[PDB]
């Protein structure tokens, strides 16, 4: 009975007869079961959507060739956006935000400035929230095709969100009552305007961590001078409810930066530390040793520039001078006046 | 899907790390909760063969980002949290989404919470195969991998749960076999001991039963 | 093996060669060497189990092979003890105490309560092989003995290095080495529990209940029982003066509770 029934719908929809009326009430039966938090609705749903609508990623050319070329495409378009930027944080399985990050990058609603903010909001909440996920989609022991489109797909967003934001003309009604209060106004150093949510800041700083693509660069490259420049002063944004230095750069950022093999970013995020932060990070793990290197070398400078502070932040010099002694075994330079300064309350001990 | 090899297993038992810093990657991540465990903690042995083992150790797990999380679940303190399920146990006398979204401490409660629940379900019922009474252990290591690395910690640090009765409780878990395999990984001492706990449940093969 | 023509004396032959080959596995321990330790007796466990398969397998209701059959099970058993003690010996280092926290160490106190229960079933099992071999010779009899006295050295071990050193009076001092030996096997056995006993007194109040020195003490006393080879006598191969008991008596019965 039931397969007869999907039979029959099938033509009905697949025909000339779909109308807006029967399309999205059909639609709309089934598109509220991708958001609800029951694994198994979403499953069935998907699984009957894809029944109705019907070499690299053959297997998903359901989303990509079939959803697409249908004559009531564009009404649905943005129900159709909406409801998978609502359920992108509710579904789990990689392959399938794959899928959904390529038609979101293929099919946006470009056109309205509301809409490519949401989408904006919503996938720098997966890329922040959502770290495990992130981890699958760029997981460095099996780099793969899907992963290097996906990455790629995410750059062009990102890419076409700060150009179309760099288009905002001074004086305009963008100020407004804004519903987030952590909008925040960025100015460039070289006199560039803009308002952004700090949220897609630290995702764009994210996705850049992640490596180059081995396709396409020319996104990554204009990216990242747009966001860090060489030997010029980098981007600063303001609170616009209190005008106060905003904190673009958090520790847990900044940390996660370090640990990305581009030498520019771990350059740029580790000018200007202060050296609890700086204990914090050599406290870390999983740092390349080029960069734990660096980070050697500014304990030494910082060593040789203020040394009597260093001293009252150190909780425990012990694990201090074991964590500099085990990275000295494993081959990092530098530290040794700052290895110096942890012996120095360390007489001789017993010998075995 | 991956399985601890046997060789990481018998490293583990004979305490050598040459071989460990010699193992894989994937090997070193399913066994990375005891890593972690081991250094970065209370030396125990006093004893400067240890402090040189510890120092490898240290410089073999020292290469890859999980431990960082690893020890973000080591600081929560414990005794809040022994509190809070000793007080539940007597008092009884989507998850997933929600594990994304907690923090340490929190992740911590909610699983051991469900982990009482199916310990408890499974002490009072006769066993008659509770094929699955969670949702939480799915494909993705948001519910897999970080899951079983906190389900190690727990049986590490909250030692109240016995290892036996945390094994009879997996079995009905659905995809509990790997965790299983992994904790007893974690923990080599229990082999024999988990093995006669499960061995003496079901006389005959229950007629093929699930 | 080839010569034989019945199957229980090819299962018995065939037995007997896989203990030799698990014996002869034992020879490669070497002193300190835990890793290797554990290693061998894991080895020696598999081919000690292979051969227990073919001399159950010998069984026949003709001769029914009892004793060789216990005290294989009760070698087996010793050995699987001492492959957990040096896994908890190695698990002091592999499961640090938790943050919770002589209960500090609770799961290795937890472990040696286990060791020392294991052990203790071990030297009663190993009574109750003594008590069931009437009809053996002297000699069998002095083996089970030292094997129980094995079990024994490593339980009061296990209990004043770790479970109650104030508890551990003990009187050991005195002529244990004058002993008039009647083998070789016994003689070393003898050696080794003096030894081992000597250096249990050293450590009786000098460390912390769960230090380091004890498990290394405990594991070393281990490896030097397992290092003697194990001495086989006649009742395993040759039984005489067997005796049995028909027991009739005058008896599915059923009877009136009044009378």
């Amino acid at each position: 009975k039931q397969r007869q029934l999907l039979g029959r719908l099938q033509d009905l929809l697949l025909g000339p007869k779909a109308d807006e009326q029967t399309t999205c009430e059909v639609l709309d039966y089934f598109l509220r079961r991708l958001g609800s938090s029951q694994v198994a609705s979403r499953v069935l749903a998907m699984k009957g959507l894809s029944l109705v609508l019907s070499d690299v990623l053959q297997g998903y050319q359901w989303l990509l060739r079939d959803l697409p070329r249908l004559p009531l495409f564009d009404s649905v378009r943005s129900t159709t956006a909406l409801a998978l930027q609502q359920a992108i944080h509710m579904e789990t399985d990689p392959q399938t935000i794959s899928a959904y990050l390529i038609y979101l990058s293929q099919h946006t609603p470009v056109e309205e400035q509301a809409q490519h903010s949401d989408l904006a909001l919503d996938v720098a909440r997966l890329v922040v929230e959502r770290s495990t996920i992130m981890s699958h989609l760029f997981s460095k022991l099996s780099p793969s095709a899907a992963s290097d489109a996906v990455l790629s797909a995410l750059l062009s967003i990102f890419s076409r969100y700060v150009r179309r934001m760099r288009q905002s003309k001074e004086g305009e009604e963008v100020y407004s009552w804004s519903e987030s209060q952590d909008q925040v106004f960025l100015r460039w150093s070289s006199g560039e305007t803009a308002t952004m949510h700090i949220l897609v800041v630290h995702a764009m700083v994210i996705l850049l961590t992640l490596g180059p693509p081995r396709a396409d660069d020319s996104e990554f490259q204009a990216l990242l001078d747009i966001w860090f420049p060489e030997e010029k002063p980098l981007p600063t944004a303001f609170l616009v409810d209190t005008s106060e230095e905003a904190l673009l750069l958090p520790d847990w950022l900044k940390l996660r930066m370090i640990r990305s093999e581009v030498l520019r970013l771990v350059d740029a995020a580790l000018q200007d530390l202060e050296p609890q932060q700086l204990l914090l990070f050599v406290q870390s793990f999983g740092i390349p040793v080029s960069s734990m290197s660096k980070l050697l070398q500014f304990l030494d400078q910082a060593v040789a520039h203020d040394p009597q502070t260093l001293e009252q932040n150190i909780m425990d010099k012990n694990y201090m001078a074991h964590l500099v002694e085990v990275q000295h075994e494993r081959g990092a330079s530098g530290g040794q006046t700052f290895h110096s300064l942890l012996t120095a309350s360390l007489p001789p001990r017993r010998d075995s | 899907l991956q399985f601890v090899s046997p060789f990481a297993f018998e490293a583990m038992q004979k305490v050598d790390v040459v071989c460990l810093a010699s193992l894989s990657d994937p090997e070193l991540r399913l066994l990375l909760p005891c890593l972690v465990r081991m250094a970065l903690c209370a030396p125990a042995d006093q004893s400067q063969s240890w402090a040189q083992d510890k120092k490898l150790i240290l410089r073999l797990l020292s290469g890859v980002e999980a431990v960082n999380s690893i020890v973000a679940l080591l600081s929560v303190d414990f005794h809040a949290l022994e509190q809070d399920a000793s007080k539940e146990q007597q008092l009884r006398h989507g998850l997933t989404l929600e594990f994304e979204h907690s923090d340490s401490p929190r992740r911590l409660r909610l699983v051991l919470s469900e982990l009482l629940a199916i310990m408890n379900k499974v002490s009072e019922s006769n066993g008659e195969f509770f094929f699955k009474s969670s949702e939480l252990f799915e494909s993705p290591v948001y519910l897999e991998e970080a899951a079983d690395v906190l389900c190690i910690l727990q049986a590490e640090l909250p030692s109240l749960l016995p290892i036996v009765d945390v094994a009879e409780a997996l079995l009905h878990v659905r995809n509990g076999a790997w965790f299983l395999c992994l904790l007893v990984a974690n923990v080599p001492d229990s082999f024999n001991e988990v093995c006669r706990g499960l061995i003496k449940n079901g006389e005959r093969q229950d007629e093929e039963s699930l | 093996l080839t010569q034989v023509a019945s199957e229980h004396f090819y299962f018995w032959l065939n037995s007997l060669k896989e203990f030799s080959h698990a014996e002869q596995c034992l020879t490669g321990l070497q002193e300190e060497n835990y890793s290797s330790a554990l290693s061998c007796i894991a080895e020696s466990l598999k081919f000690y189990h292979k051969g227990i398969a073919s001399l159950t397998a010998a069984s026949t209701p003709l001769n029914p092979l009892s004793f060789q059959c216990e005290f294989v099970k009760l070698r087996i058993d010793l050995l699987q003890a001492f492959s957990q003690l040096i896994c908890t010996c190695n698990s002091l280092k592999t499961s640090p105490p938790p943050a919770i926290a002589l209960q500090r160490c609770g799961r290795i106190s937890n472990q040696m309560k286990q060791s020392m229960e294991e052990f203790r079933s071990l030297a009663s099992r190993y009574g109750d092989l003594y008590q069931a071999s009437f009809d053996a010779d002297s000699a069998t009899l002095r083996n089970v003995e030292l094997q129980q006295q094995s079990c024994l050295l490593i339980s009061h071990a296990i209990e004043a290095l770790i479970l109650d050193p104030e508890s551990a009076s003990f009187q050991e001092y005195g002529s244990t080495g004058t002993a008039h030996a009647d083998s070789e096997y016994e003689r070393r056995m003898m050696s080794v529990y003096n030894h081992v006993l000597e250096e249990v007194e050293s450590l009786n109040r000098k460390y912390t209940p769960v230090s380091y020195m004890h498990t290394a003490c405990l594991c070393n006393a281990i490896i030097a029982l397992l290092k003697v080879p194990l001495s086989f006598q006649r009742y395993f191969f040759q039984k005489l003066q067997s005796t049995s008991i028909k027991l009739a008596l005058s008896p599915p019965i059923a009877v009136q509770n009044n009378q």
